[PDB]
């Protein structure tokens, strides 16, 4: 029976434990005999599975932590909306979106930092923003700072509601483990209610608010002259002027005469010629269809009334001759381990973020976002990074589940057991494929470099030489170009003009044009494959060998996160599944850096640019990519050296902040190498000398100073490495694109 | 640091614009822009899509130094246990691959020792350092004068 | 192989013997400590050098020391 | 001229690192405390803590303030 | 059902899988020269080298430095011969280092067996490279890849 | 011998280049120093050093090399 | 037979034959009982 | 300007030095 | 040195060399290192107690 059961007043709200750091952990509650205790406090703060053995307690803690996170996100959104309302040039941007740079942050004039308040436009000077909030609001139909103030108020109220809910559901009414372990009910409700009703409500908002307001805005009506959303709601005649099918009413809907709504529910495709974004009338139909699909999908599982499925039955029924027991035990694993669920959800969320980055650039969904090049580049790279981090976290939590919550007794001859039992084959084959891809993807660049440096330019892998044409990708692009009217008969235009078609230009600037793939694209795609495969190798090898290996037969006893097993066996450094995540995070950084560099160069060289009166488009770099992206020297010179000029010549301008952050990120990246190349013994001995110096003056801390643990040193090195590298790329990208766009 | 200082001061004096050093040496952006970025142009243009010159060898060695430096980063950051558990799987694969198990190693393939890996990474790092700066100094001086 | 040695600071706690993944350390009789037992390393050819014995040692600097010496198949822990 | 200067400076740094490495190797292998009973070498070992701590202090001093001035100018 | 222990030994580092222990796999492997029964170590090397030099000639011929020249095929054959000599040297040094002089009666795992194998491999490799050279030089299809 | 005449204008060549990987563009690019074959231009200063010492002809350098071979032996 | 032929006669030797023979002999020596 | 005879004399001296180097290498290896 | 007395350590290999601890017990059986010293400062291994001989400890004033 799916039912609600809670414990009333399980934990008393009191500050007693606020003054007892480490209370959650038995080893830490004692006190800080050394400085390692300080770091352990933070390292184990949110490891609820190591505080108690009670799945009920862990689930309640996770629920309340989720409520706190939602409150934080609502506060973040309210802050962005309030800044748009109060410290922004949103009205000027609405008046002239193609001339004034969006800005919603202003700095104070203290030490000359007022230089950062650049001339963005519209009689306003501030910090140019690249988050796309202006376009989000324009699509939503916001045309005033009053509406943004109300949005901020709603965000603040929701943040308060979320924090209150977290406190209430931890200290006043904490649901029980039976409540938590309702996968069927939790998926039915999420799918139908959350997703389906969310997209249904958004479809209603788009149909009643966004569509007419944006129709008038594209027609050129002034934002002050456009009527108000409630006016549109209550004046069916006014809305019937813009979309003449509202005079029909809901009778077509309830009689299945849905063609009557073709005026505002249309499968049009392409991009809005005026705004350069997707048709909001297409988005409304998209979201309505998604709402129907999700509400139907949310009626698949059994809750209380007999109708539905049981995921246990489905999984146990799905088994074959190559897999023995098949998916038996997975339902129990997933309703008894939070870490398995976290791994799955993180992997899917990260892959979704990557997919979102791709689709949000080839099909700009918001008005005037396509020609806002800083926004496009920033969003693409941001979501790529979030996706990579989420994937690495999925690997980490898969390893944590394997070490902690994996039970061979309950996993016998099922898929998990069989994977463990032939892990050697998987890792060996992935190793071979990684080496093969590395060779045949990077040795090609090395070959081109050597031939160009030897003057044998006819022996290179180039479009003007030996060719490596991505015929399959070109074939797919041709399919998508010809689909409108042939394989998608009732679609007027292609899904994206990147596949092929005509250039979409807004404000004498390219919004989206066909992206041509050649030898350089073939090479860079195969390098992407190489990097992804190596990252997967590291993460999967760690996860599979988390529990045991030929080297360390008892590794689960050591744990998920341990430094080593000593200098024996030749040396067992970094053998755990945590160190696998550490190295795989390095490799994810490599992969995503190459991906975002590819995007930046390709889009600046073959998509983005200004269209002349001739109809010809001159790109930001002008075809550099085809003949330069085939050599590492070409990447070093025509991309890094060439495009770093904007960030290194930013001093004295509003991008001087970008220049300073460029330098600081370089500093942090280098500073990471001190932790990454070094070991604990040297620093402990140096601390011994420093402690002697302190003792010579008859004083020294009661908390004995200690060098960072080995794992903590690796973590600090990795964190500083990632911060420095990503910050360098951040400053470089933002400075370059804001200078040339 | 020492050789950067020497080379930049002398390059500015040689071209007669000692004021460039006098003014840009006071902040790190000056070093990054007016010394490295500014003087790397002829070197990185040693060979390009439009041709090549005698500085192509120095450009190639520049990239060679970058490569070996980053390779040394491998040995300095990644430590033994991971590679020892990977080489174990590789040995298993070789032993159970038909037509290749006809061949057999005479020395058991093992991962590098801890001190050995430190030394190898240090050697790669040092070679990258030295070759990169040799290429930069010689090529930039020869392309500017 | 690695050279494992025991010193008189031994208190007979036996944790070194219990921590050894192999079977290299065993308890023998002694009169120098209250427990009347001292650690000994008869099967030093099976030592791998993990120093778990060293980690599981409560005396001010260790009563048990592992000096890593020549490497063999057993010392290197090579299952192949 | 630039090539020669860089060459000889790098060689100098290598040689200095080697000199200190072999001093350490001497301390490990060839040092006889009973022979060097309370001479200059034994005294160096005696106040190694003071030496190392003051060297660390001067290093931090120089680094902090040089980097701080550079960042201020930047 | 389809994946089982190797040779009914659960604790050997191998699994019995369709790719590893199917009837087609076993027949193919047992009929290859490296495993066929009856062949002397010399005949095994002969067949293997015949097979290998033949395909070695192609890559050099069509992608070597002198591929756009009149002498592309001769250059490819001569590079194939060079690589064959290098690999024969590899085989010889491997044989002298790995196999001691004890006599196991030419089982391909002996000094004499491996010497015969490497001799046959060199002869067959050079012969196959020459045969491919002749065929390419005399057949236009092979020179143009069907163009 | 042709560097001792105009040392401020002639580039000193270290040794000839024979690399079977060079293309004709590379050979032409490296053919400098007044010679007619690809060469490397010395950056060691041995030309200036020997000129100051008193070496003027190639026979002087050859005799020095012979003596140093004898000394190595 | 002039000295101009010496580079073409020697560079292949010093760069392919000497390394190959040295590697083979060193291999035989290091792997030898 | 450097004659083939001069180069041959240099090569002969180099060969003598190589023989002596092999002798020294053996003596040191012992 | 008696029970409950402050003693300074004289063992050079000791984490507490030239440091003061409290004698917890002195065993007269005749073992090699009878005295037991407890310290407030924990060592690197995490132990705050050790066994010392009577010649490696000096009573403080
Ligand atoms: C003339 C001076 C001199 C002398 C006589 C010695 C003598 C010695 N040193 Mg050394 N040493 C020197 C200078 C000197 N050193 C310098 C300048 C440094 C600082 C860099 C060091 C640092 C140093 C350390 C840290 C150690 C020694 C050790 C030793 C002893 C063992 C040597 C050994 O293991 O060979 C090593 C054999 C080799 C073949 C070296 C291989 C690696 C080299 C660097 C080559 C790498 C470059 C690469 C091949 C180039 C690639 C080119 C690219 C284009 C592809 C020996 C007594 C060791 C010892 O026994 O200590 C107790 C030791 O631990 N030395
Ligand atoms: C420093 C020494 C050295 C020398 C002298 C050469 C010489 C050569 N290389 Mg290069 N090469 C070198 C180092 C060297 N390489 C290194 C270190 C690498 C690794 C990056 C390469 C990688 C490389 C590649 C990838 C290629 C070359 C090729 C070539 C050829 C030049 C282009 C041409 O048209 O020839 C080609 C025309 C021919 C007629 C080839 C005839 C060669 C004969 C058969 C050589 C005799 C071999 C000998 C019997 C072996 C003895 C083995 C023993 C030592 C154990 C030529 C044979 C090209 C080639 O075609 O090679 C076959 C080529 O594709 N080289
Ligand atoms: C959660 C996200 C978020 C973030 C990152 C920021 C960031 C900022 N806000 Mg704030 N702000 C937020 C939410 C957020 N706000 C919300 C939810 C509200 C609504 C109440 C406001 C209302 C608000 C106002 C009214 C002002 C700012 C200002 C600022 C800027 C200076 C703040 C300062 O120096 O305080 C330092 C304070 C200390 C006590 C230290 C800074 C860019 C100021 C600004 O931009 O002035 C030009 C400013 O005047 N914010
Ligand atoms: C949850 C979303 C939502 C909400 C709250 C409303 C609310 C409303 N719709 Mg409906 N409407 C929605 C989604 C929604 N609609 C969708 C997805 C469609 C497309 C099929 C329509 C199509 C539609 C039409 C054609 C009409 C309404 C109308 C109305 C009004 C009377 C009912 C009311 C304001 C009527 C009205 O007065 O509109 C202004 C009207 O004629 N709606
Ligand atoms: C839904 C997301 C999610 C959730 C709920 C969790 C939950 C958990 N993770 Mg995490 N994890 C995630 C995503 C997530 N993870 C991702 C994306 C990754 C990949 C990087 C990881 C990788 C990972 C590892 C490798 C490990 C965990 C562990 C844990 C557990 C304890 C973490 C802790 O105590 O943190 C407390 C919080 C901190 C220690 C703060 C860390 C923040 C660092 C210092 C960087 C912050 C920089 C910040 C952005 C500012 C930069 C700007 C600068 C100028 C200041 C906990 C169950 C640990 C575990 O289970 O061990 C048994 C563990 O070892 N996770
Ligand atoms: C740019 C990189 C970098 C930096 C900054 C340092 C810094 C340092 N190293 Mg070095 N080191 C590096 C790379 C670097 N290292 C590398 C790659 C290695 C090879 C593994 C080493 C290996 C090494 C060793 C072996 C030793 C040092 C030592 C030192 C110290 C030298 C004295 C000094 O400059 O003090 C001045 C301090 C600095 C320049 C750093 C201060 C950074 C900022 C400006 C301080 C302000 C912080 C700010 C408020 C934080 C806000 C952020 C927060 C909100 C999160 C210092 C801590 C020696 C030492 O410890 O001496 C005491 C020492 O023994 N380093
Ligand atoms: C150590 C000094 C030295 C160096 C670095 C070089 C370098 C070179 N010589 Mg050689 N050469 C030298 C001395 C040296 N030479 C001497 C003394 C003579 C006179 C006998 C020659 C005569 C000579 C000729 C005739 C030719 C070269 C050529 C070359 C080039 C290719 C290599 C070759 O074919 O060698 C061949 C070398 C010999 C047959 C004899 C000399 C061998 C020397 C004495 C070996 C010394 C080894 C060293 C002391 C220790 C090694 C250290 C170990 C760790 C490896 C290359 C630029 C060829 C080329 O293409 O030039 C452009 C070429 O045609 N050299
Ligand atoms: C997806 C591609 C699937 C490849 C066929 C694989 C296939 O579809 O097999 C599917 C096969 C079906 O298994 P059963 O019918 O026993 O299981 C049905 C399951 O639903 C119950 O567990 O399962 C296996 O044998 C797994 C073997 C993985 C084979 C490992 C090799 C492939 C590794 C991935 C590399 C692929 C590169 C391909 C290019
Ligand atoms: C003469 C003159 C002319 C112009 C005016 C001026 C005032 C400059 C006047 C005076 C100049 C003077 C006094 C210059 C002073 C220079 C001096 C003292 C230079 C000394 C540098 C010292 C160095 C490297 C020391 C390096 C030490 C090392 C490796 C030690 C290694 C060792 C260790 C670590 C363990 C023991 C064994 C061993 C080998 C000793
Ligand atoms: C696995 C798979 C999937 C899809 C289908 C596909 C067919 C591609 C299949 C793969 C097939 C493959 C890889 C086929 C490759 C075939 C090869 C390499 C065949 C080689 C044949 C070699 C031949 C004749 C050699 C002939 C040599 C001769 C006379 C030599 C003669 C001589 C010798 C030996 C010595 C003295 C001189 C003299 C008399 C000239
Ligand atoms: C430098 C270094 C140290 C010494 C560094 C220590 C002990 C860090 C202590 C720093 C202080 C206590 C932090 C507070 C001051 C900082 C400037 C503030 C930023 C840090 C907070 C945001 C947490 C190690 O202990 C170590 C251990 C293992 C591998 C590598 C290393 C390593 O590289
Ligand atoms: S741990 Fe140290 S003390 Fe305890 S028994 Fe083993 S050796 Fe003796
Ligand atoms: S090292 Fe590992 S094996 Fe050798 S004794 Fe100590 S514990 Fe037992």
């Amino acid at each position: 029976k799916v039912s609600i059961t809670v414990d009333k007043d399980p934990v008393a709200t009191s500050f007693e434990k606020w003054a007892q750091p480490g209370h959650f952990s038995r080893t830490l509650a004692k006190g800080p005999k050394t400085t390692t205790w300080i770091w352990n406090l933070h390292a184990d703060a949110h490891d609820f599975d190591s505080h108690t053995s009670s799945l009920e307690d862990i689930s309640r803690k996770i629920f309340s932590a989720h409520f706190g996170q939602l409150s934080i996100i609502f506060l973040w959104l309210s802050g962005m909306y309030f800044h748009g309302a109060r410290f922004s040039n949103y009205s000027a941007w609405l008046s002239n979106p193609t001339a004034v740079k969006p800005s919603a942050q202003v700095v104070w004039p203290i030490v000359g930092q007022e230089v950062l308040n650049g001339d963005v436009g519209g009689g306003f000077q501030g910090v140019q923003i690249t988050s796309g909030f202006f376009q989000i609001w324009r699509a939503s139909g916001i045309t005033s700072e009053v509406e943004l103030y109300w949005c901020a108020l709603a965000g603040l109220l929701m943040s308060g509601l979320m924090i209150f809910a977290g406190w209430f559901h931890y200290h006043k009414a904490a649901p029980k483990l039976e409540w938590f372990q309702n996968a069927e009910s939790m998926l039915n409700h999420h799918l139908s209610g959350l997703l389906g009703l969310g997209c249904l409500s958004w479809a209603g908002h788009q149909i009643h608010v966004s569509l007419p307001i944006n129709k008038l805005l594209d027609a050129g009506v002034a934002p002050q002259e456009i009527p108000l959303p409630h006016e549109f709601l209550v004046n069916r005649d006014l809305m019937a002027q813009l979309y003449p099918s509202f005079s029909k009413g809901l009778v077509p809907f309830f009689t299945l005469n849905w063609s009557e709504y073709s005026d505002f529910l249309t499968f049009k495709g392409g991009l809005n010629p005026v705004t350069g974004g997707l048709w909001l009338s297409d988005t409304a139909h998209h979201h309505l269809a998604l709402a129907v699909l999700f509400i139907v999908a949310g009626h698949m599982y059994r809750t209380n009334w007999g109708i539905g499925h049981s995921m246990k039955e489905i999984l146990e029924a799905h088994k074959g001759p190559f897999t023995g027991e098949g998916h038996k035990g997975l339902y129990e694993v997933l309703i008894t381990s939070w870490h398995a669920q976290l791994s799955i959800n993180l992997a899917m969320l990260g892959s979704l973020s990557i997919i979102i980055a791709h689709h949000m650039y080839a099909m700009p969904p918001y008005p005037y976002i396509a020609t806002d090049y800083p926004t496009q580049l920033s969003l693409f790279t941001h979501h790529m990074w979030i996706g990579g981090f989420c994937v690495c976290g999925a690997a980490a939590h898969a390893g944590i589940f394997m070490v902690r919550d994996y039970n061979p007794a309950q996993n016998y001859n099922n898929l998990l057991d069989r994977v463990i039992r032939h892990r050697d084959a998987i890792i060996s084959h992935l190793n071979w494929i990684c080496i093969f891809l590395g060779f045949h993807s990077f040795g090609l660049y090395i070959h081109n470099d050597t031939m160009r440096a030897l003057g044998r330019t006819q022996d290179m892998f180039s479009d003007t030489a030996i060719q490596l044409k991505p015929v399959f990708a070109q074939w797919v692009q041709n399919i998508h170009t010809v689909a409108p009217g042939n394989t998608t008969p009732n679609a007027l235009a292609t899904a994206s003009y990147a596949f092929g078609g005509n250039v979409v230009s807004v404000g004498n600037k390219v919004a989206m044009m066909p992206i041509s793939l050649g030898t350089a694209d073939f090479m860079v795609h195969h390098i992407h494959a190489f990097t992804i495969h190596v990252t997967v190798l590291i993460l999967l090898k760690g996860v599979l060998f988390s529990r045991n290996s030929r080297l360390i037969p008892d590794k689960a006893n050591l744990g998920f996160r341990f430094p080593c097993d000593g200098p024996g066996r030749g040396g067992t450094c970094q053998s755990s599944a945590w160190d696998s995540v550490f190295l795989g995070l390095f490799w994810m950084y490599n992969c995503i850096s190459v991906v975002i560099f590819h995007f930046s160069w390709k889009m600046q060289s073959d998509v983005w640019g200004t269209v002349q009166a001739d109809n010809t488009v001159t790109h930001i770099t002008g075809g550099n990519f085809a003949q330069s992206a085939i050599t590492i020297n070409g990447w070093l010179r025509d991309f890094l050296w060439a495009q770093a000029s904007q960030v290194i010549q930013s001093y004295g301008s509003s991008l001087s902040a970008y220049g300073l952050i460029f330098l600081g990120a370089h500093f942090i990246w280098a500073f990471s190498l001190m932790f990454l190349f070094s070991g604990r013994g040297y620093w402990q001995e140096l601390i011994e000398s420093v402690v002697w110096a302190h003792n010579k003056l008859n004083f020294a801390p009661a908390i004995q100073p200690r060098a960072l643990s080995i794992t903590q040193g690796r973590a600090v090195g990795l964190a500083h490495y990632l911060l420095g590298g990503i910050g360098t790329t951040w400053a470089f990208f933002l400075a370059r694109i804001i200078s040339v766009g | 640091w020492v050789t950067f200082y020497w080379h930049w001061k002398h390059v500015t004096i040689w071209q007669g614009n000692a004021g460039q050093f006098n003014e840009s040496s006071t902040y790190i952006m000056g070093w990054l822009r007016d010394y490295l970025w500014l003087n790397s142009s002829p070197l990185i243009n040693g060979y390009n899509p439009f041709g090549m010159n005698s500085l192509a060898v120095w450009a190639w060695m520049f990239l060679f130094g970058h490569l070996i430096w980053a390779t040394g980063f491998m040995f300095l950051i990644s430590w033994r246990g991971y590679w020892q558990e990977l080489i174990e799987t590789l040995a298993w694969a070789h032993e159970r691959t038909p037509l290749a198990n006809l061949v057999r190693w005479k020395d058991k393939p093992v991962a590098l020792s801890i001190v050995q890996a430190r030394l190898v990474g240090l050697i790669h790092f040092t070679v990258g350092y030295v070759f990169t700066y040799a290429a930069f100094v010689i090529a930039s001086t020869t392309g500017k004068f | 192989s690695h050279a494992v040695k025991v010193y008189d600071t031994c208190i007979g706690c036996t944790q070194c013997v219990r921590a050894c993944p192999c079977d290299v350390l065993e308890m023998v009789s002694w009169d120098g400590c209250k427990a009347g037992q001292i650690a000994s390393a008869p099967r030093t050819e099976d030592c791998i050098g993990c120093k778990r014995c060293e980690t599981a040692c409560p005396t001010d600097f260790l009563s048990v020391r592992v000096y890593l010496g020549g490497e063999t198949t057993r010392s290197m822990g090579l299952a192949y | 001229q630039a090539a020669l200067y860089t060459h000889h400076q790098y060689i100098a740094g290598f040689l200095m690192v080697g000199a200190f490495a072999h001093g350490a190797i001497f301390f490990v292998r060839d040092y006889d405390p009973e022979q060097n009973k309370n001479n200059v070498l034994a005294r160096m070992l005696e106040h190694k803590e003071a030496i190392i701590s003051h060297l660390s202090w001067v290093s931090l001093f120089l680094g902090f303030h040089t980097l701080g001035l550079y960042i201020h100018n930047d | 059902q389809f994946v089982k222990p190797y040779n009914d030994d659960p604790f050997v580092g191998n699994l019995a899988t369709p790719v590893s222990t199917s009837s087609f796999t076993r027949s193919f492997l047992s009929n290859l020269p490296a495993y066929r029964s009856g062949l002397s170590p010399l005949l095994r090397g002969l067949e293997i080298g015949m097979t290998h030099g033949y395909f070695l000639v192609g890559p050099f011929y069509k992608l070597g430095p002198l591929r756009n020249s009149d002498v592309a095929l001769i250059s490819g054959l001569f590079s194939s011969i060079g690589l064959i000599i290098i690999l024969a040297a590899c085989l010889a040094i491997y044989g002298v280092v790995s196999f001691n002089e004890d006599d196991n009666t030419d089982s391909l795992q002996t000094s004499r067996g491996w010497k015969q194998f490497t001799s046959g491999w060199l002869v067959g490799s050079i012969g196959g490279a020459s045969f491919a050279y002749i065929l390419i030089s005399n057949i236009v299809f092979l020179q143009t890849s069907g163009l | 011998e042709q560097w001792v005449l105009n040392p401020l204008k002639v580039k000193p060549v270290a040794h000839a280049i024979w690399d079977p990987h060079f293309g004709q563009p590379a050979v032409k690019a490296f053919t400098k120093g007044g010679v007619f074959y690809p060469v490397n231009i010395a950056t060691s200063g041995v030309y200036h050093w020997w000129y100051t010492i008193g070496m003027r002809t190639n026979n002087d350098l050859y005799a020095g090399s012979l003596f140093l071979l004898f000394l190595s032996g | 037979m002039t000295a101009a032929y010496l580079p073409s006669i020697l560079v292949p030797l010093i760069g392919l034959i000497f390394p190959g023979f040295v590697m083979g002999f060193a291999f035989i020596y290091i792997e030898q009982e | 300007m450097i004659s083939d005879t001069q180069i041959f004399v240099a090569l002969i001296l180099a060969l003598v030095s190589l023989v002596l180097a092999i002798r020294l290498g053996t003596a040191l290896y012992q | 040195v008696k029970r409950g007395s402050q003693v300074r350590i004289l063992r050079k290999e000791s984490y507490w060399y030239q440091d003061v601890g409290t004698v917890a017990t002195i065993d007269t059986s005749g073992i090699r290192y009878p005295v037991v010293v407890r310290f407030e400062k924990v060592s690197y291994s995490g132990v705050n107690t050790n066994n010392f001989s009577l010649d490696e400890v000096v009573e403080v004033v």
